[PDB]
C-alpha cells in the first residue's frame, strides 16, 4: 500500500487518525456538551 | 447551557427531539432567542467569511494532492 | 431525463454510432434496453466471482446508492405513529432486562417528526439518485470512453 | 390521605414504568354499585370492587380514556371518577371534575383565558411582530 | 410385497372382538343415553348392544368395524 | 404459576418463572453487578476479567489474520482496542448522568463508585484478554501440562 | 336443526337506482366525490350496514352463492376455451414437441403478432396455466368433452346463483342455524372433502388411470375408446390391471391387496410421464377420502355422540394460560371475523404449501418439462397464499375492534397475551434485528470482501461456508427412506431429496436440489423476511385496541388514518395501517421466493440431458458462487435474465416486452400517492376549480381530493400491481425462451 511519493509514512498514521482518534473525540465531546444544567 | 442555546423551547425537551431539531434549526438565526436584525446580519457576516475559507482551503486540497500524488 | 438525454446522444458521437440514439430514442424500450441495460455492462462486471478491476468501486458505489435510495422509501411510505408505538416496546425491554437497567438513557427515545421523516426521507432518496447515477455515468464512459 | 380497593386484576405489561417512581403518575378513583369488568387502558380486562376503587396509572390521557368508558359502557353510567396527579414527593394534585362540575357544563367561577376579541382571520402580519419571540396568536 | 391375508374362517371372529371390545368401550364411558329412537334392549346381554341407544348400537358398531379392520389387516401384515 | 409483579398488578411488568424465579433471583443477584457488599472496584474487575477473556474469540479465530502466523497477536489487538473503546464509553457515560448529586441507595450509582467501576471494568478487561492470549500462545505448553508430558 | 324466516325481503329494482341506500351517510345523496369513493369501499362492509348478525349472516350466506357463480363462468370460461380456442388435440397427439396454446389474437393493429408459432400448424399465445396437463391426467381426449364440462359450468353458475337469491329473498336461514357448527364441521370434513375425495377417486380409477396407461403406450388418443366403454365393457377394465378378475368383494373381504394392480406406492415419477403415477393418487385420494368421513364422526350433533367443542376447549387450562381457552368457542361462534382471521391465515399458508409441493412432485403429465408452467403456478400460488395471510392480519385486527368483548374474554388465552403484548413485540422486533443483520448482514459482507480482492474472506462453498447442517440430514434420510422407514413404498416421495436425476424428452423433470451455503443465506433472508411481515401484522392485531399512545384508539376504529401531529405524531397507529405497511413486505418477502426459486432451478435444477446421463443447466450452475452477493444478483440474474424480455420486440413475446415496462410505469406512478398528501393537492384543486367557476363549468359534485386512507390505498395497490407486473412479465419472457 505504500507509495512513490515522498513523506509516504504520512498516511500511514493520519489516515487512522482521521479513522478512530478524529471521530471517537469529536463524537465524545459532543455527547459531553449536550449533557448540561437546562 | 444545555445544547441548543439559541433556543430554550429545544432545550427543555426531555427526549431525543432535541438533538434532531437543534441541528435542523442552527442555521436558521432569525429563530434564535433575542435574535435582533442588527446582530443577524452581523453573524451572517462573519458566517461567509468561514465559507469562503472553507472553498479556498478545499482548492488548496486539490492543487496539494495533484502536485504531491499525482502525474500531472 | 437531462443528463440521460445528454449521455446517450454523446456515447453515440464519441462511438461515431449517431445511428443508434437517432433510431431508438423515439421509444422508452430503446431507452431501457440501449441505453441503460446495455452500458452497466462493464460497471456490473467491477467485481465478480472471477475477478476484480479498476472499477470496482463504481460496481460497488452503484449498488450503495440503491440501497440508500431504497432506504428513503421507508421514512417515506410509513409514517411516524407505527414507529412511536414499536419503540416504547422496546423502551420497556431496556427499561425490563437486567444487567441493561443498569444503564438509563439521559434522552428518552422517540420516533422522528412527521417533518423529519419527510426530509430523512428525500435525504436518502436524494443521494441514492446522484450516488446510482454518478457511479453509472463514469464507469459506463471510462469503461468505455 | 384519600384511598380506595385496587381493582383485582392479574398484571399486565403495558402499565407502569420509571416516570412513576421518577417525574409523576397519575391517580383514578371511582365508585360502583357492583363488581363488573371493565377494560384497562393498558390493555386486557380487570373488575372492579364493588364500592370505592383506586388505580394508578403512568399519564393523564389514560385516566380519561378510562374516565369517558365508566361513563359511556355501564348501565349504571359512572360519572363519580376523579383524577389526581401524584407526585413522588408524596403531593397530590386534584385535576378533573376540575373545579367541580364537568368542563362539558358551564359553570360560574371559571376564569376564562386563551379567548380572543378578535376574529381568527384579524390575526397580525408575522412581518409585523419580526424578530420578536411572540407569535401571531400572542 | 403388498401381501394381505385374503380369506374367510376367523375373519368374523376377528371383528366381532372388536364390536365386543367397542360396546365395552362405549358403556365404559360415553355421553350414553337417550338420542333419536332406539328399539330398546333389556339389561345387558345381546341386549347390552341395543341398551346403548339407537345411534350409540349404530354407532359402536362402527367403531368395532373400524377396529376390526385395523386390527385385521394389521395381524394380517404381521411383522418381518 | 405467573402473577403480578410484588403484588403491585398495575406495574407494567409480570413475575415469571424467568422474570422473578428462585433462580434468577439467586444467579443474576449473586452477578458481580449485584452481589450484595462489594465495592464498585471489584464489581467491574470481575466484569471486566469475565469479558476480555472471551472477547479475544472472534478475531483469534475469524479475524483478518486468522489465516497467518500472527492469528493469536492480530485476535489480542482486536480485543484491547475493543475494550479500550468501551471503557471509555463507560466513563464517560459516568461522567453525564451523575453530573448533579448522587444517591446514596447504591454506592455503584454515583460519580465516585461508577468511576471505581470503571477502573474496575478497564484493568479487569485487559488482564482478561492477555491472560486468554497468554493461554492460546503457549498452548503447547498447556496441552502437555495437563496430559502429563511434561509429568 | 333448521330454522328459516319466509321471504325476509321483497325483490324489486328500485334499490338498484338508489346507490349508497345500504348506508344511511351516503343514502341522502352526494354532494362531494369522496361520496363516490365510499360508496365501494363501504358496499361489502355488512357490518356497519346492520348491527342485526342475524341479517349480515344472510347476507354473506348469499354472498358466497354470488362468488361461487361466477367461479364457475370463470371455471368454464377455461373449458370452453380449451375446447374451441385451442390445440388441445393437436397437444395430445405429441405431448412433447407441442406447445400449449389456447386464446387466438384477432388480427388488428398489428397484434396479430402475439400468435406466435407454439408448433403443430397452431397460431396463438402460449398458455403457462397447465391447464393441457391438467386435462390428460383428468382423462379429456376430445373437444366435445371439454366443451361439454363448459356447459355444465354455466348451469352450475346459474344455478349456484339461484340460491343465492332463494337463501335470502325467499328462504333465509335463522342466526340459530348458522351457528350449528359441531355440524357444519362433520358435513365439510366428510360430506365436502370425503366424499369429494373418495367421489374422484373413482373417476381417477375408472376413467383417469385406464386412459392415461394408453398414452404411455402412445396408442394416440382416437384409437384410445371413450371413458364410459371402460364401464360398459369390464372385460377391458380387466385387460389392464389384472385385479379385476375378483372385482367387487375383496374389498369387502378385506382382502385389498389384490387391488394393488392399480393401487400402488410406487412414490416416485413416471419416467415417460414426468407425473405421479396415478395408481398412487387414486390410491391416495382413497385413503384421504375415508380418513376424512371418520373425522366428520367426532363432533355432536343430534344423536348424542361426539364432541362438544366447548367442552373441549374449556377442559383445556394449564398454570401458565389461567383459564385457557374458555371463550373461545364463544367468539368463534358470534363473530365472523374472528372466524375470517383464522381461515385466511391457513388458507393462505396452505395456498402456499400447494405451490412448493406442486413443484417437486409434479403430479401432472410433461408438467416438469414445460418450465415455463412450473414456474408459473408455483409463484402464482405463492402469491394467493400471500396476499391471505395478510387479510389473516386485517380482519385478526378488525375483530379486536369491533366484536372483542372484554367481559366474555377475561384471564383466558386471549385477554391473557393481551397483557404481555409489550413482551411480544419487543422479542419479536429483536428477531427480526438479528435475522436482519444475520442475513441481509452476509451479503453485505461478500460484496465488500469480493471488491476488496477478498475472496478467501467472503461466505461461500469455496472460502468460508455455512453449511445448512440440518437440511442436508433432512435429505439423506428422505433419500434412504424406501426399504427402511418406508418399505412398502418403492423410490422416494421426491427426487429433490436425492436419488436418479428423471429425465423426459432431453429435459430434466426433477432431480436433486443440493443445498449449500448460498442456500442457507437466501433461507434465512426468508425466515428474516417472514418475520418482519408477521411483526407488522401482528402487532396490528394487538395494538389495534389501544396504546401507550392511545389508550382510546378502539374508539377511534380499525380504519382511521390518525390522531392528529399531536404527541410527535400519530400517523398509522391504525391496525388499517398495519396492513398497509404489511402489504409491501408480504410482498418484498415473496419476491425473494420467487427470486429464489426461478433462479435455483435454472441454475442448479433445469437444463438439457444428453443421452448419456450428463446434465447442462440453463445458468451452469453460477448460483453457489453469484447469489452470495447481491452484485451477483443484480448482473446474474437480473441484467442476464432480463435480456430476454427487453429483446422481445418484433416477437411474439413483444407483449412480456412493453408489458415490463407497463408494470415499471404504475410502480413509480403509486410513488406519487405513497409520498404525498391531501393537503397539497386540495389547494391545487382550489386553483383549478377557479378555472371552471371562470367559465361557468363547476361540478355539482364538488371536487375533493382523496382520502388519506384511500391515497395511501390506492399507494399500495399500484406498487404491488406493476411490482408484480414486472416480475410477470419478466419470468414468462425468461422461462419461455429457455423451455
Ligand atoms: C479540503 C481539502 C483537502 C481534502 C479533501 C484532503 C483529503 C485527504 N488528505 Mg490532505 N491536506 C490538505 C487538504 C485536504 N486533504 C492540505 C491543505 C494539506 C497541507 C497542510 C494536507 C496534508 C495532508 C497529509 C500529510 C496527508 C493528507 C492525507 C489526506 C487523505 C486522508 C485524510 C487525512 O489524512 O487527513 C489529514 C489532514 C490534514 C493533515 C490537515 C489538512 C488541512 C485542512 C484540514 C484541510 C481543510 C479542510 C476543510 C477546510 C474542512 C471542511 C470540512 C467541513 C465539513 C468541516 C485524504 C484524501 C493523507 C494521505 O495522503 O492519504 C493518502 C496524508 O498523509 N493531507
Ligand atoms: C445558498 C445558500 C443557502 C443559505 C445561506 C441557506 C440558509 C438557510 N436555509 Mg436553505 N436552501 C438552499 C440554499 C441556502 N439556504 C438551497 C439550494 C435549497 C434547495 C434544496 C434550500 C432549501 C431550504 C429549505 C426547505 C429550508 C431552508 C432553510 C434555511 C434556513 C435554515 C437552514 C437550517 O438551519 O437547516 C440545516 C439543515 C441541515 C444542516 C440538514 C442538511 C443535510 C445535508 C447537508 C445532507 C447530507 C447528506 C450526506 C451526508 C451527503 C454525503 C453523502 C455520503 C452519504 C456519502 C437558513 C436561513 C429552512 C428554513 O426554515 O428557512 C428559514 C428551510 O425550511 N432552505
Ligand atoms: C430498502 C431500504 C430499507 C432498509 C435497509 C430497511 C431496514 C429495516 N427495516 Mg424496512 N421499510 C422499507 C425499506 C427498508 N427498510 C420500506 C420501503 C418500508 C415501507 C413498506 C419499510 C417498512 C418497515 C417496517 C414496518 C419495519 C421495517 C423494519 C426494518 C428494520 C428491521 C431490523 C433489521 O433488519 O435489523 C438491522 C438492519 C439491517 C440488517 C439493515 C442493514 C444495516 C447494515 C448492513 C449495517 C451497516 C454496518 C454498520 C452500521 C457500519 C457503521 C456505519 C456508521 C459508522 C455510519 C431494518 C432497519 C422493522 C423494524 O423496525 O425492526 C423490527 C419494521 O417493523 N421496515
Ligand atoms: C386400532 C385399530 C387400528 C388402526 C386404525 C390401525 C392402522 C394402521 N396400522 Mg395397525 N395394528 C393394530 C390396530 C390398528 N392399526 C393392532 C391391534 C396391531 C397388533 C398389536 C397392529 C399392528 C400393525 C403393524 C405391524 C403395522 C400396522 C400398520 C398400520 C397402518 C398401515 C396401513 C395399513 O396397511 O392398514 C390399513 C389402513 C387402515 C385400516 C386405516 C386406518 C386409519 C383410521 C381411519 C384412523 C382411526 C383412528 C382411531 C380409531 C381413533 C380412535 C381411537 C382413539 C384411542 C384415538 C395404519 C395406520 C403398519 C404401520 O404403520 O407400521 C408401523 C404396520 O406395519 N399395525
Ligand atoms: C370469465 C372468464 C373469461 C375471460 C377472461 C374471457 C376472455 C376472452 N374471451 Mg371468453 N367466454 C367465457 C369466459 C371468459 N372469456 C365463457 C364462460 C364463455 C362461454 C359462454 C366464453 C365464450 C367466448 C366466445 C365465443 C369468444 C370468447 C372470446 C374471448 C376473447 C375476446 C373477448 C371479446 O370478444 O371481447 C368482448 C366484446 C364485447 C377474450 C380473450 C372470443 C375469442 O375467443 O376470440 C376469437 C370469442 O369469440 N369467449
Ligand atoms: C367426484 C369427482 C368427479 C369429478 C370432478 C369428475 C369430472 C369429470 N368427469 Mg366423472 N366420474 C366420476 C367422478 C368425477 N368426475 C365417478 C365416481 C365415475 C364412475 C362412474 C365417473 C365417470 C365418468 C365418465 C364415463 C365420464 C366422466 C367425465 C368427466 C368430465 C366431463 C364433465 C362433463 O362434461 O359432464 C369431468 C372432468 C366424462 C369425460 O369425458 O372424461 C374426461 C365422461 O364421459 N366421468
Ligand atoms: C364413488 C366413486 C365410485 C363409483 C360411482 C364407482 C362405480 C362402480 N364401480 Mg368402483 N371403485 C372405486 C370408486 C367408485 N366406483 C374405488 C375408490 C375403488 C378402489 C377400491 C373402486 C374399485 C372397483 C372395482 C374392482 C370394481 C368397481 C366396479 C364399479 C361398477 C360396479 C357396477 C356393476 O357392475 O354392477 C360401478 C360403475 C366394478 C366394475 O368395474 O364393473 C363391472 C368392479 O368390479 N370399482
Ligand atoms: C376471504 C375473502 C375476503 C372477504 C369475504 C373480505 C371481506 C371484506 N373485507 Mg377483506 N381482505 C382480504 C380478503 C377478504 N375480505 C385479503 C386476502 C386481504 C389482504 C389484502 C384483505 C384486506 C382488507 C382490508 C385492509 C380491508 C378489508 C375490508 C373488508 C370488508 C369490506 C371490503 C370492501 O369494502 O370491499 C371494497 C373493494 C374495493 C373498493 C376494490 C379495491 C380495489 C382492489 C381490491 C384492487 C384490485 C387489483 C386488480 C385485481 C388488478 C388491477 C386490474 C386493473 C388495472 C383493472 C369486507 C367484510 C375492509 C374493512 O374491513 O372495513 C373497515 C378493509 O379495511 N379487507
Ligand atoms: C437453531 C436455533 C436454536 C435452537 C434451540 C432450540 C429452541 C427450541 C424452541 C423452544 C420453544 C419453546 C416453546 C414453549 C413451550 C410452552 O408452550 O410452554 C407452556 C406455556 C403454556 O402451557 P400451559 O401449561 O398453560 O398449557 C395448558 C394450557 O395452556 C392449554 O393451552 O406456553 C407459554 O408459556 C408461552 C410461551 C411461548 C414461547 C414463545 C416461543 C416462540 C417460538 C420459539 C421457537 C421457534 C422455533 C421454530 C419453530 C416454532
Ligand atoms: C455461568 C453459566 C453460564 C454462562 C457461561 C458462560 C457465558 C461462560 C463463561 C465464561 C467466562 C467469560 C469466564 C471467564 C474468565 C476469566 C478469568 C479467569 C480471568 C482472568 C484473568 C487474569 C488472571 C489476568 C490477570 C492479569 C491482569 C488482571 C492484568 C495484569 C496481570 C495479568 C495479565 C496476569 C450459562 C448461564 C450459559 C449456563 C450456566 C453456567
Amino acid at each position: 500500500m505504500d507509495g512513490s511519493y515522498a513523506a509516504s509514512y504520512l498516511p500511514w498514521i493520519l489516515i487512522p487518525m482521521v479513522g478512530w482518534l478524529f471521530p471517537a473525540v469529536t463524537m465524545g465531546l459532543l455527547f459531553i456538551h449536550i449533557e448540561s444544567e437546562g | 447551557t444545555k445544547f441548543p442555546k439559541f433556543s430554550q423551547d429545544l432545550a427543555q425537551d426531555p427526549t431525543t427531539r432535541r438533538i434532531w431539531y437543534g441541528i435542523a434549526t442552527a442555521h436558521d438565526f432569525e429563530t434564535h432567542d433575542g435574535m435582533t436584525e442588527e446582530n443577524l446580519y452581523q453573524k451572517i457576516f462573519a458566517s461567509h467569511f468561514g465559507h469562503i475559507a472553507i472553498i479556498f482551503l478545499w482548492t488548496s486540497g486539490t492543487l496539494f494532492h495533484v502536485a504531491w500524488q499525482g502525474n500531472f | 431525463w437531462l443528463t440521460f438525454y445528454w449521455h446517450w446522444k454523446h456515447l453515440g458521437v464519441w462511438s461515431g454510432n449517431v445511428a443508434q440514439f437517432n433510431e431508438n430514442s423515439t421509444y422508452l424500450m430503446g431507452w431501457f434496453r440501449d441505453y441503460l441495460w446495455a452500458n452497466s455492462a462493464q460497471l456490473i462486471n467491477g467485481y465478480n466471482p472471477y475477478g476484480v478491476n479498476n472499477l470496482s468501486v463504481w460496481a460497488w458505489m452503484f449498488l450503495f446508492g440503491h440501497l440508500v435510495w431504497a432506504t428513503g422509501f421507508m421514512f417515506l411510505i410509513s409514517w411516524r405513529g407505527y414507529w412511536q408505538e414499536l419503540i416504547e416496546t422496546i423502551v420497556w425491554a431496556h427499561e425490563r432486562t437486567p444487567l441493561a437497567n443498569l444503564v438509563r438513557w439521559k434522552d428518552k427515545p422517540v420516533a422522528l417528526s412527521i417533518v423529519q421523516a419527510r426530509l430523512v426521507g428525500l435525504a436518502h432518496f436524494t443521494v441514492g439518485y446522484v450516488l446510482t447515477y454518478a457511479a453509472f455515468l463514469i464507469a459506463s464512459t471510462a469503461g468505455k470512453f | 390521605e384519600l384511598s380506595g380497593q385496587p381493582p383485582k386484576f392479574g398484571g399486565s405489561t403495558g402499565g407502569l414504568l420509571s416516570k412513576a417512581n421518577r417525574e409523576e403518575k397519575y391517580a383514578i378513583t371511582w365508585t360502583s354499585a357492583s363488581e363488573q369488568v371493565f377494560e384497562m387502558p393498558t390493555g386486557g380486562a380487570a373488575i372492579m370492587n364493588e364500592g370505592e376503587n383506586l388505580l394508578y396509572l403512568a399519564r393523564k390521557e389514560q385516566c380519561l380514556a378510562l374516565g369517558t368508558q365508566l361513563r359511556t359502557k355501564f348501565k349504571p353510567k359512572i360519572q363519580d371518577y376523579k383524577i389526581y396527579r401524584v407526585y413522588p414527593s408524596g403531593e397530590v394534585q386534584y385535576l378533573h371534575p376540575a373545579d367541580g362540575v364537568f368542563p362539558e357544563k358551564v359553570n360560574e367561577g371559571r376564569e376564562a383565558q386563551g379567548t380572543k376579541t378578535r376574529r381568527i382571520g384579524q390575526n397580525p402580519e408575522p412581518v409585523t411582530i419580526k424578530f420578536s419571540g411572540k407569535a401571531p396568536y400572542e | 410385497q403388498a401381501s394381505p391375508t385374503t380369506a374367510g374362517w376367523s375373519l368374523s371372529v376377528g371383528i366381532i372382538m372388536c364390536l365386543c371390545n367397542v360396546f365395552a368401550f362405549v358403556i365404559g364411558y360415553f355421553a350414553i343415553q337417550k338420542t333419536g329412537k332406539g328399539k330398546d334392549l333389556a339389561l345387558p346381554q345381546l341386549a347390552s348392544k341395543k341398551t346403548f341407544g339407537l345411534p350409540e348400537l349404530l354407532a359402536t358398531m362402527s367403531f368395532g368395524h373400524i377396529l376390526g379392520a385395523g386390527m385385521v389387516l394389521g395381524l394380517a401384515s404381521s411383522g418381518i | 404459576v405467573v402473577q403480578a409483579y410484588n403484588g403491585d398488578p398495575f406495574v407494567g411488568h409480570l413475575s415469571t418463572p424467568i422474570s422473578d424465579s428462585a433462580f434468577t433471583r439467586t444467579f443474576i443477584g449473586n452477578l458481580p453487578a449485584y452481589r450484595k457488599g462489594l465495592s464498585p472496584i471489584l464489581r467491574g474487575l470481575e466484569v471486566g476479567m469475565a469479558h476480555g477473556y472471551f472477547l479475544i474469540g472472534p478475531w483469534t479465530l475469524l479475524g483478518p489474520l486468522r489465516d497467518s502466523e500472527y492469528q493469536y497477536i492480530g485476535g489480542l489487538i482486536g480485543a484491547l482496542a475493543l475494550i479500550l473503546v468501551a471503557t471509555a464509553a463507560l466513563s464517560s457515560y459516568g461522567l453525564v448522568t451523575f453530573q448533579g448529586e448522587q444517591g446514596s441507595g447504591d454506592t455503584l450509582q454515583t460519580a465516585d463508585g461508577w468511576s471505581q467501576f470503571a477502573a474496575g471494568f478497564f484493568v479487569g478487561g485487559m488482564g482478561g484478554a492477555f491472560v486468554a492470549y497468554f493461554l492460546l500462545e503457549n498452548l503447547s505448553v498447556v496441552d502437555g501440562i495437563f496430559r502429563g508430558l511434561f509429568n | 336443526k333448521v330454522s328459516v324466516d319466509n321471504n325476509p325481503v321483497p325483490t324489486s329494482f328500485e334499490k338498484w337506482g338508489k346507490p349508497g341506500h345500504f348506508d344511511r351517510t351516503l343514502a341522502r345523496g352526494p354532494k362531494t366525490t369522496t361520496w363516490i369513493w365510499n360508496l365501494h369501499a363501504n358496499a361489502h362492509d355488512f357490518d356497519s350496514q346492520t348491527s342485526d348478525l342475524e341479517d349480515v349472516s344472510r347476507k354473506i350466506f348469499s354472498a358466497h352463492f354470488g362468488h361461487l357463480a361466477v367461479v364457475f363462468v370463470w371455471l368454464s370460461g377455461m373449458y370452453f376455451h380449451g375446447a374451441k380456442f385451442s390445440n388441445y388435440e393437436g397437444w395430445l397427439a405429441d405431448p412433447t414437441h407441442i406447445k400449449p396454446s389456447a386464446q387466438v389474437v384477432w388480427p388488428i393493429v398489428g397484434q396479430g403478432i402475439l400468435n406466435g408459432d407454439v408448433g403443430g400448424g397452431f397460431h396463438g399465445i402460449q398458455i403457462t396455466s397447465g391447464l393441457f396437463y391438467l386435462w390428460r391426467a383428468s382423462g379429456f381426449t376430445d373437444s366435445y368433452q371439454l366443451y361439454c364440462t363448459a356447459i355444465g359450468g354455466l348451469v352450475m353458475a346459474a344455478l349456484m346463483l339461484f340460491a343465492g337469491w332463494f337463501h335470502y329473498h325467499v328462504k333465509a336461514p335463522k342466526l340459530e342455524w348458522f351457528q350449528n357448527v359441531e355440524s357444519m364441521m362433520n358435513h365439510h370434513l366428510a360430506g365436502l372433502l370425503g366424499l369429494g375425495s373418495l367421489g374422484w377417486a373413482g373417476h381417477q380409477i375408472h376413467v383417469s388411470m385406464p386412459i392415461n396407461k394408453l398414452l404411455d403406450a402412445g396408442v394416440a388418443p382416437k384409437d384410445i375408446p371413450l371413458p364410459h366403454e371402460f364401464i360398459l365393457e369390464p372385460s377391458k377394465m380387466a385387460e389392464l390391471y389384472p385385479s379385476f378378475a375378483q372385482g367387487l368383494t375383496p374389498f369387502f373381504t378385506l382382502n385389498w391387496g389384490v387391488y394393488s394392480d392399480f393401487l400402488t406406492f410406487k412414490g416416485g415419477l413416471n419416467p415417460v410421464t414426468g407425473g405421479l403415477w396415478l395408481s398412487d393418487t387414486a390410491h391416495h385420494h382413497l385413503a384421504i377420502a375415508v380418513l376424512f368421513i371418520i373425522a366428520g364422526h367426532m363432533y355432536r350433533t343430534n344423536w348424542g355422540i361426539g364432541h362438544s367443542m366447548k367442552e373441549i376447549l374449556e377442559a383445556h387450562k394449564g398454570p401458565f394460560t389461567g383459564e385457557g381457552h374458555k371463550g373461545l368457542y364463544e367468539i368463534l361462534t358470534t363473530s365472523w371475523h374472528a372466524q375470517l382471521a383464522i381461515n385466511l391465515a391457513l388458507l393462505g399458508s396452505l395456498t402456499i404449501i400447494v405451490a412448493q409441493h406442486m413443484y417437486a412432485m409434479p403430479p401432472y403429465p410433461y408438467q416438469a418439462i414445460d418450465y415455463a408452467t412450473q414456474l408459473s403456478l408455483f409463484t402464482h400460488h405463492m402469491w394467493i397464499g400471500g396476499f391471505l395471510i395478510v387479510g389473516a392480519g386485517a380482519h385478526g385486527a378488525i375483530f379486536m375492534v369491533r366484536d372483542y368483548d372484554p367481559a366474555k374474554n377475561v384471564n383466558n388465552l386471549l385477554d391473557r397475551m393481551l397483557r404481555h403484548r409489550d413482551a411480544i413485540i419487543s422479542h419479536l422486533n429483536w428477531v427480526c434485528i438479528f435475522l436482519g443483520f444475520h442475513s441481509f448482514g452476509l451479503y453485505i459482507h461478500n460484496d465488500t470482501m469480493r471488491a476488496l480482492g477478498r475472496p478467501q474472506d467472503m461466505f461461500s462453498d469455496t472460502a468460508i461456508q455455512l453449511q445448512p447442517i440440518f437440511a442436508q440430514w433432512v435429505q439423506h434420510l428422505h433419500t434412504l427412506a424406501p426399504g427402511a422407514t418406508a418399505p412398502n413404498a418403492l423410490a422416494t416421495a421426491s427426487y429433490a431429496f436425492g436419488g436418479e436425476t428423471i429425465a423426459v424428452a432431453g429435459k430434466v423433470a426433477m432431480m436433486p436440489i443440493t443445498l449449500g451455503t448460498a442456500d442457507f443465506m437466501v433461507h434465512h433472508i426468508h425466515a428474516f423476511t417472514i418475520h418482519v411481515t408477521a411483526l407488522i401484522l401482528l402487532k396490528g392485531v394487538l395494538y389495534a385496541r389501544s396504546s401507550r399512545l392511545v389508550p382510546d384508539k378502539a374508539n377511534l376504529g380499525f380504519r382511521f388514518p390518525c390522531d392528529g401531529p399531536g404527541r410527535g405524531g400519530t400517523c398509522q397507529v391504525s391496525g388499517w395501517d398495519h396492513v398497509f405497511l404489511g402489504l409491501f413486505w408480504m410482498y418484498n418477502s415473496l419476491s425473494i421466493v420467487i427470486f429464489h426459486f426461478s433462479w435455483k432451478m435454472q441454475s442448479d435444477v433445469w437444463g438439457t440431458v444428453s443421452p448419456d446421463g450428463s446434465v447442462t443447466h440453463v445458468t451452469l450452475g453460477n448460483f453457489a458462487q453469484s447469489a452470495i452477493t447481491i452484485n451477483g444478483w443484480l448482473r446474474d440474474f437480473l441484467w442476464a435474465q432480463a435480456a430476454n424480455v427487453i429483446n422481445s420486440y418484433g416477437s411474439a413475446l413483444s407483449a412480456y416486452g412493453i408489458m415490463f415496462l407497463a408494470g415499471h410505469f404504475v410502480f413509480a406512478f403509486s410513488l406519487m400517492f405513497l409520498f404525498s398528501g391531501r393537503g397539497y393537492w386540495q389547494e391545487l384543486i382550489e386553483s383549478i376549480v377557479w378555472a371552471h367557476n371562470k367559465l361557468n363549468v363547476a361540478p355539482a359534485i364538488q371536487p375533493r381530493a382523496l382520502s388519506i386512507i384511500q391515497g395511501r390505498a390506492v399507494g399500495v395497490a399500484h406498487y404491488l400491481l406493476g411490482g408484480i407486473v414486472t416480475t410477470w412479465a419478466f419470468f414468462l419472457a425468461r422461462s419461455l425462451s429457455i423451455g
